[PDB]
RNA sequence: GCUAAUCCCCCAUGUGGACCCGCCCCUUGGGGUGUGUCCAAAGGGCUUUGCCCGCUUCCGGAUGGGCCCGCGUCCCAUCAGCUAGUUGGUGGGGUAAUGGCCCACCAAGGCGACGACGGGUAGCCGGUCUGAGAGGAUGGCCGGCCACAGGGGCACUGAGACACGGGCCCCACUCCUACGGGAGGCAGCAGUUAGGAAUCUUCCGCAAUGGGCGCAAGCCUGACGGAGCGACGCCGCUUGGAGGAAGAAGCCCUUCGGGGUGUAAACUCCUGAACCCGGGACGAAACCCCCGACGAGGGGACUGACGGUACCGGGGUAAUAGCGCCGGCCAACUCCGUGCCAGCAGCCGCGGUAAUACGGAGGGCGCGAGCGUUACCCGGAUUCACUGGGCGUAAAGGGCGUGUAGGCGGCCUGGGGCGUCCCAUGUGAAAGACCACGGCUCAACCGUGGGGGAGCGUGGGAUACGCUCAGGCUAGACGG
RNA sequence: CCGAGGGUAGGGCCCGUGACUGGGGCGAAGUCGUAACAAGGUAGCUGUACCGGAAGGUGCGGCUGGAU
């Protein structure tokens, strides 16, 4: 398992597409900084440290739109769209003055600076870059 | 068909015999000490190394030499006849 | 010797000068070491003259050498004044 | 130079009335009232479907024939006011409208462009005192664009002055009569005139 | 100031010279990875006190001989025959790398 | 291909290969005919086209074609070519300039006779 | 064979500097000091026991450099191995100075898949062209640096050259000659010839700006300032303006009624490019001279190549238009001629007796002193895809393992802070570019002011992620 | 001593050219047959081998991208 985070976002997009309550993705502290922002922005309803056969797992607890009338009633996701930027194959590091806008402030680019796991947003409050993980939208 | 280069070829060889003559002067003497000073014959090496030290720094006074040439030099000639004074001695003179 | 002067920019039948710190051997438009002034001979603009006076002093006292007619000008921008 | 041909199979051409006489205009003479379709051996044949293409290049020479330019002085008109900030449209507009002839022309001083052009051309205008016979020159505002006084007693200048006692001038400009001057007040809107041109098919047509 | 370096001796088959192989990272200036490239200074070694896999430093100095302009500023650490070998290797690939 | 491939690799930018090889840089080339003769041209096109072996300053020996009714071309006739190939003509790479040299005009051209070198009639 | 000097030499003087050795400070050869030793010099001119120009040694400044270093700098791996001054050492030589730069010996090293070696191409940059950006292409003109001066080697003089219009030698080539012998080097400005598709006057002036020499007058300056030729490029301008018929002739089409060119012409008035005469610059006030003091400062004159030019005023003639295109892409249609012929063509395609596609004509479209063509660069081409592509059948998975280098890597804690992020700071020349204002009647062009940035040097900070060092763990992997 | 270069000898690379020869592309208005596309009249294709004026055939093994 070479990207435990862009297996997160993974398990997260393939779990919502067929509209699962939660989900389980294996646990670590760098994770949970990332469920922390995308709880907190609403993308998700929020999550918990559960055990799972005796391993640390977080459980992440999936948000939909209401049902739709018409030939499709599957309602909208919250999440549309989250994907990796920077990976193992090549790490992206942006500086405060490179920090992209997702969908025009519709969306949010979560980065890792050294104040922390922060939004663009944030990132750009409190002045600083750092590693581009991801976009959410 | 012609200039004032002229001239300054003229010059040119004429300052060109002065600074061989001097060059080859002090060559002369520099090695002298030190072939004495080899055998030394404190007296005679310093009396002559005297004379080499003269005719360098003149040579500095002009085209001749670089005052830094100069001082590289003389500072080999003293340095050479000491090492060489070294094997038997004695200093009989200066300097220093 | 490192000269105060005038190196000429502008166009063709419309001089514009830069009075200007620069070696002696450099070619005359070339890069020079600091712009202290401009010189508009012409005077079709009401200041067709500026210098840099605290400047242009400091190269005249380290051995800087004006042209005689960047002097005039040096000396109109009162830089000789006791 | 410019354009210095036949005139009416302009408007013909482009299916509106470009004014670029004056008096014959307004007339029963005028050809766009006797003959509203295109010059030549094929203007009562039924029209096709213009092309996209065929649709902006109108607009687009509309505008241009309207003040008699060259295709170069106009577009290189239109390309300042691209890359000048604000709206192309507007400042594409205010721009043709700043030429000195166009204002000496809207300013009743000629009937005319062509006219005005000539004016301008020979001297016999003047900016802010000075003598410009430059039909290109961008007046600016608060400039005066006054007859020469070494022109004032001309029959031309005058019949024209005299058609124009009280009559109106666009928002943008103001006409003393009488002393033979004008004055530019400032760039007119696109509101602030009623061109029978959609500038946004002339943008259309150099995106192209 | 004088630019300061580290890196691992992998050379000392000279008299009072060593081989300093030093290493640096960069993104790729077109598609942005980071990537390691390295390269061989001769070191100055006066006292011959340095040993292979030394990690030294070396600092940017007045020509010693054609290709030395590096003396050995101080030690590091000891013992890295562990990178040493890296090197050692690679060079020993080369054989293969031929026809 | 992956970003490490792309590292160790790069992309390659491919050259565009001259469909011109006997102007050798030059817009145009002066060359003198040898053989002036007519050619067919392949399907589905029937005719008699025009056309000089020229060979070129430049060194290369080529087929030009010989646009417009009628010419004064000869063997030893000088002229000047152009690039531009006839679709219909295989081999035929280049274009003689119509009143260069000893290239006339076309007689009696009235439309486009900028392309055929013919003067203004009075 | 004579003769002068700011030419050369010797002696003195030693402020001081140079060098050897010891000492202190430092820390690569930086500064200080002690004995010895060594080294200075040139005078000229005025208004003449005072000045100015010079000369001498030394510290410093400023300017301009040399050398060294990190990083960046094209194509071919169908170039894969290269290396004996080679890599290091010791000692000398040499230089302004480090260094195999050079030499002598000692050692056996140095470089290479992170592409050595070899081959091909190229002067590099600021910039420039294109492009949404990324990127691509390019480096002429202007600026900076480098390299060269017919080919090649060499040193001399000098602060500086291994010196374009200096020296020596060899070579190739050319010329003069009195036939014995001699001379030359336009990749300075013009100009010739050759080659080519193609690229300029054997012009004017030192008036300005700048450079050399001179105390100064001033002399020199094909740098330069200008004039000449070329639609080469961009910018500005003209060939007219208004009126003028249900609308002449001529020409084109026609269902023969008519339609078209077309307010277009004619015609009328009005303006007045060109030209004619009159005036006429800015660019030029300094050097200098006089008072003051040869300074501060104040007054005085001399001087313009362009040029009797621009420009200002007076008068004053309706006064060059052309080129491409009209099947679709793509804006513009008809008649005739032709009849797979002649021809067109960028792609698709047109032409075989009613061709909007050939040739002319009328008409139309598009630009306009230009219009088209050829060539080449970027674009459209997310068609080498970093932004931003793909590989079952469209081109594309290696026949399959094994494994070297390399790329990449699970959970927790701490150290360091390499990448990475932030702040401060130096650097990022000028021109150009962008915004504003301003000067040539506008513009082009030009001047003035403004704002940045990456990148790298330095200082301080942050520690999530990546890295590294350390310690735990069991979820991967392996073993029983 | 070194040394431009010259001379002798022997190698390496690249370019142009050569009697003649091999196949290739295009042309097309010819001659021979008709190998492939339908079960294309012997299902096709395939690596290899041997063979035939030619397309091609046959052997051995493989694929289905084979009609019934
Ligand atoms: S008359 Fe009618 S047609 Fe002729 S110009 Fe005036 S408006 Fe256009
Ligand atoms: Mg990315
Ligand atoms: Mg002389
Ligand atoms: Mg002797
Ligand atoms: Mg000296
Ligand atoms: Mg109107
Ligand atoms: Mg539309
Ligand atoms: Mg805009
Ligand atoms: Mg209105
Ligand atoms: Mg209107
Ligand atoms: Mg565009
Ligand atoms: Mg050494
Ligand atoms: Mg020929
Ligand atoms: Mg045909
Ligand atoms: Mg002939
Ligand atoms: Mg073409
Ligand atoms: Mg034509
Ligand atoms: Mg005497
Ligand atoms: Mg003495
Ligand atoms: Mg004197
Ligand atoms: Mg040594
Ligand atoms: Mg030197
Ligand atoms: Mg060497
Ligand atoms: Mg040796
Ligand atoms: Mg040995
Ligand atoms: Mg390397
Ligand atoms: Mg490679
Ligand atoms: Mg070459
Ligand atoms: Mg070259
Ligand atoms: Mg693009
Ligand atoms: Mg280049
Ligand atoms: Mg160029
Ligand atoms: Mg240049
Ligand atoms: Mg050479
Ligand atoms: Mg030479
Ligand atoms: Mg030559
Ligand atoms: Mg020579
Ligand atoms: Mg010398
Ligand atoms: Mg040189
Ligand atoms: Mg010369
Ligand atoms: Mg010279
Ligand atoms: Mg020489
Ligand atoms: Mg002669
Ligand atoms: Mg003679
Ligand atoms: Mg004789
Ligand atoms: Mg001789
Ligand atoms: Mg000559
Ligand atoms: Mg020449
Ligand atoms: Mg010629
Ligand atoms: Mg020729
Ligand atoms: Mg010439
Ligand atoms: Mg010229
Ligand atoms: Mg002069
Ligand atoms: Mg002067
Ligand atoms: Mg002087
Ligand atoms: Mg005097
Ligand atoms: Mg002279
Ligand atoms: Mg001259
Ligand atoms: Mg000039
Ligand atoms: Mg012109
Ligand atoms: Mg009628
Ligand atoms: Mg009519
Ligand atoms: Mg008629
Ligand atoms: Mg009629
Ligand atoms: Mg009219
Ligand atoms: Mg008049
Ligand atoms: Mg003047
Ligand atoms: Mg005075
Ligand atoms: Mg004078
Ligand atoms: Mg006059
Ligand atoms: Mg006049
Ligand atoms: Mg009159
Ligand atoms: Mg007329
Ligand atoms: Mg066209
Ligand atoms: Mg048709
Ligand atoms: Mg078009
Ligand atoms: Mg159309
Ligand atoms: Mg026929
Ligand atoms: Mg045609
Ligand atoms: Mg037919
Ligand atoms: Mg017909
Ligand atoms: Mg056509
Ligand atoms: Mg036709
Ligand atoms: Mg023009
Ligand atoms: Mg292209
Ligand atoms: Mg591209
Ligand atoms: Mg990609
Ligand atoms: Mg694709
Ligand atoms: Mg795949
Ligand atoms: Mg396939
Ligand atoms: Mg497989
Ligand atoms: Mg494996
Ligand atoms: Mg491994
Ligand atoms: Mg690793
Ligand atoms: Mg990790
Ligand atoms: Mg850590
Ligand atoms: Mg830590
Ligand atoms: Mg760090
Ligand atoms: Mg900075
Ligand atoms: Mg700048
Ligand atoms: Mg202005
Ligand atoms: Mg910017
Ligand atoms: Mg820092
Ligand atoms: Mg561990
Ligand atoms: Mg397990
Ligand atoms: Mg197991
Ligand atoms: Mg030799
Ligand atoms: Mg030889
Ligand atoms: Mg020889
Ligand atoms: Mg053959
Ligand atoms: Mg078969
Ligand atoms: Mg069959
Ligand atoms: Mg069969
Ligand atoms: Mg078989
Ligand atoms: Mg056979
Ligand atoms: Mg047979
Ligand atoms: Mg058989
Ligand atoms: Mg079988
Ligand atoms: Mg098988």
């Amino acid at each position: 398992l070479t990207d435990p985070i862009a297996d997160m976002l993974t398990r997260i997009r393939n779990a919502t597409r067929v509209y699962k309550e939660s989900t389980d993705v294996p646990a670590s502290r760098f994770k949970e900084e990332i469920l922390r922002i995308l709880a907190r922005e609403g993308f998700i309803k929020g999550y918990e440290r559960v055990d799972v056969d005796g391993k640390p797992y977080l459980r992440v607890y999936l948000k939909y739109g209401p049902r739709r009338q018409g030939p499709d009633p599957r309602p909208e996701q919250v999440i549309h769209h989250i994907r990796r930027i920077s990976k193992p194959g090549r790490r992206v590091y942006v500086g405060v003055k490179e920090i992209p806008r997702v969908r025009r402030g519709l969306g949010i680019a979560i980065l890792s600076t050294s104040k922390g796991v922060l939004t663009d947003r944030e990132a750009r409050k409190l002045g600083v870059g750092g590693e581009l993980i991801c976009e959410v939208w | 068909r012609n200039l004032s280069a002229l001239k300054r070829h003229r010059q040119s060889l004429k300052r060109r015999l002065r600074n061989k003559a001097k060059k080859s002067a002090i060559k002369t003497l520099s090695k002298k000490a030190i072939q004495l000073a080899q055998e030394g014959k404190a007296e005679e090496a310093l009396k002559i190394m005297r004379k080499a030290e003269s005719l360098i720094d003149k040579a500095a006074k002009g085209s001749t030499l670089h005052k830094n040439a100069a001082a590289r030099r003389k500072s080999r000639l003293m340095r050479k006849v000491r090492q060489l004074l070294e094997a038997a001695g004695a200093p009989l003179i200066g300097g220093g | 010797m490192v000269k105060i002067r005038l190196a000429r920019f502008g166009s063709k039948h419309n001089p514009h000068y830069r009075i200007v710190v620069t070696d002696a051997r450099r070619k005359r438009d070339g890069k020079y070491i600091e712009k202290i002034g401009y010189y508009d001979p012409r005077k079709t603009t009401p200041d067709w003259l500026k210098v840099d006076v605290e400047r242009a002093r400091y190269w005249l006292s380290v051995g800087a050498q004006p042209t005689d007619t960047a002097r005039r000008l040096l000396r109109q921008a009162g830089v000789f004044r006791q | 130079g410019r354009y210095i041909g036949p005139v009416c199979r302009l408007c013909r051409r482009e299916g509106v009335k470009l004014y670029l006489k004056g008096e014959r205009c307004y007339s029963p003479k005028c050809a766009m009232e006797r003959r509203p379709y295109p010059p030549g051996q094929h203007g009562q044949k039924r029209a096709r479907r213009p092309s996209d293409y065929a649709v902006r290049l109108r607009e687009k020479q509309k505008l241009r024939r309207i003040y008699g330019i060259s295709e170069r002085q106009f577009r290189n008109l239109f390309e300042e006011a691209s890359k000048k900030k604000g709206v192309t449209g507007s400042v594409f507009l205010g721009l043709l409208e700043s030429r000195l002839d166009n204002v000496v022309y809207r300013l009743g001083f000629a009937v005319s462009r062509r006219q005005a052009r000539q004016l301008v051309r020979h001297g016999h205008i003047t900016v802010n005192g000075r003598r410009v016979d430059l039909p290109s020159y961008r007046v600016r505002p608060g400039d005066e664009i006054a007859v020469a006084e070494k022109s004032r007693n001309l029959e031309l200048i005058r019949q024209n002055l005299e058609a124009m006692k009280g009559r109106k001038v666009g928002p943008w400009l103001s006409l003393d009569v009488e002393g033979m001057k004008g004055k530019f007040l400032r760039l007119p809107d696109r509101e602030d005139l009623a061109l029978p041109v959609n500038e946004q098919l002339v943008i259309e047509f150099y995106s192209r | 100031p004088k630019k300061v370096l580290t890196g691992v001796v992998v050379s000392d088959k000279m008299q009072k010279t060593v081989t300093v192989l030093v290493e640096r990272q960069f993104p790729h200036p077109l598609y942005g990875k980071v990537i390691k490239r390295s390269k061989k200074y001769l070191a100055h070694d006066p006292e011959e006190k340095y040993k292979l896999g030394d990690v030294v430093e070396i600092i940017e100095s007045r020509p010693i001989s054609k290709r030395k302009r590096f003396r050995v500023l101080r030690l590091v650490e000891s013992g890295r025959m562990d990178l040493v070998e890296k090197y050692l290797i690679r060079r020993q690939n080369y054989e293969s790398l031929s026809k | 291909p992956t970003i490490n491939q792309l590292v160790r690799k790069g992309r390659e930018k491919v050259r565009k290969k001259s469909k011109v090889p006997a102007l050798k840089g030059a817009p145009f080339r002066r060359g003198v005919c040898t053989v002036v003769r007519t050619v067919t041209p392949k399907k589905p096109n029937s005719a008699l086209r025009k056309v000089a072996k020229v060979r070129l300053t430049s060194g290369y020996e080529v087929t030009a074609y010989i646009p417009g009714e009628g010419h004064n071309l000869q063997e030893h006739s000088v002229v000047l070519i152009r690039g531009g190939r006839v679709k219909d003509l295989p081999g035929v790479r280049y274009h003689i300039v119509r009143g260069v040299y000893d290239a006339a005009g076309v007689k009696d051209r009235k439309k486009s006779r900028s392309k055929y070198g013919t003067k203004k009639p009075k």
